[PDB]
């Protein structure tokens, strides 16, 4: 894989209760990738053209805790399972991919890359199968073209016994059919 | 009502 990635946390399991109750966060903001919490689960989310893009079963309708207080979801699909705010200052936004390469890259929360190979368009498969419990706590993370370039956001695993050999994905087209039903 | 955090973050290269 061309691409690399590692982690940095930013809050404890107090602070963010904390923050959780005031809706108001204060840490700087960095990175492609946003790591979010709620009381009862991690997920994860890729900003895209100045958009925060995560999962609607992980987000639920909540706001996101922001510098000035809480951010109002801009984007709500609980059908396509997306939601999105606008992405506070210091994210760094990535750029959609269209030109369609077949070998994809999964960013999981441990700040892996995972080879997938694209099956259609919103399904991938793992060139090397992985527990689920690996994958879970990933949803809203970036399946990426080799340049870097953001395909989709992850949104389910296909699994059997505890193994999953394929992602569902939510393509960076559907993030452009919730933008225009606004 | 609790809103959603961010407890991390990860970077790209
Ligand atoms: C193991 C990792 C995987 C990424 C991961 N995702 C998850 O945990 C997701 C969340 C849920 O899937 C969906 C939930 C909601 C959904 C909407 S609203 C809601 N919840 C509520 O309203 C509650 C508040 C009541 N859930 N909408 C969906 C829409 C889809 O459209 C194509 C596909 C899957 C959806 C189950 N799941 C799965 O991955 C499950 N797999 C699964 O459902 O099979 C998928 C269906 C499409 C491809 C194969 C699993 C591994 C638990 C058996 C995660 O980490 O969370
Ligand atoms: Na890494």
């Amino acid at each position: 894989a061309p691409i690399t990635a590692y982690s940095q946390q930013t809050r404890g399991l107090l602070g963010c209760i904390i923050t959780s109750l005031t809706g108001r966060d204060k840490n700087q903001v960095d990175g492609e990738v946003q790591v979010l919490s709620t009381a009862t689960q991690s997920f994860l989310a890729t900003c895209v053209n100045g958009v925060c893009w995560t999962v609607y079963h992980g987000a639920g309708s909540k706001t996101l805790a922001g510098p000035k207080g809480p951010i109002t979801q801009m984007y709500t699909n609980v059908d396509q399972d997306l939601v999105g705010w606008p992405a506070p200052p210091g994210a760094r936004s990535m750029t959609p991919c269209t030109c369609g390469s077949s070998d994809l890259y999964l960013v999981t929360r441990h700040a892996d890359v995972i080879p997938v190979r694209r099956r259609g368009d919103s399904r991938g498969s793992l060139l090397s199968p992985r527990p689920v419990s690996y994958l879970k706590g990933s949803s809203g993370g970036p399946l990426l073209c080799p340049s870097g370039h953001v395909v989709g956001i992850f949104r389910a695993a296909v699994c059997t016994r505890g193994v999953a050999k394929a992602v569902d994905f939510i393509p960076v087209e559907s993030m452009e059919t919730t933008m225009r039903a606004s | 009502k609790g809103s959603v955090v961010i407890v991390g973050r990860i970077i790209l290269s």
